[PDB]
């Protein structure tokens, strides 16, 4: 499989929504947790 | 609109009822129009967009 590294890291938060903003990020599988 | 919330919390609102959002937003205009605060603050509650 075609390993790359990522872009997606965010800030993420709701549209028309009062919730606080959400840290985010998109992870690949058979990665280390430390 | 009898403003009795001590109906509406205990007996609408314990999860039976899968409520749909137009559903609440029809009663919070009624709600609105006349002059209702804890029925405003308990619709907003269940988790309303405005």
């Amino acid at each position: 499989t075609t390993e790359k590294p990522t872009d997606a890291y965010g800030d993420l938060d709701f549209t028309y929504s009062g919730r606080k903003h959400s840290n985010f990020l998109r992870l690949s599988d058979r990665t280390d947790p430390a | 609109a009898w403003n009795r919330v001590d109906i509406a919390q205990s007996e609408l609102f314990r999860g039976d009822i899968q409520w749909r959002s137009f559903h609440l937003e029809a009663s919070l205009m009624d709600a609105l129009l006349n002059d209702r605060p804890e029925f405003v603050r308990l619709l907003i509650s269940h988790g309303l967009s405005l």
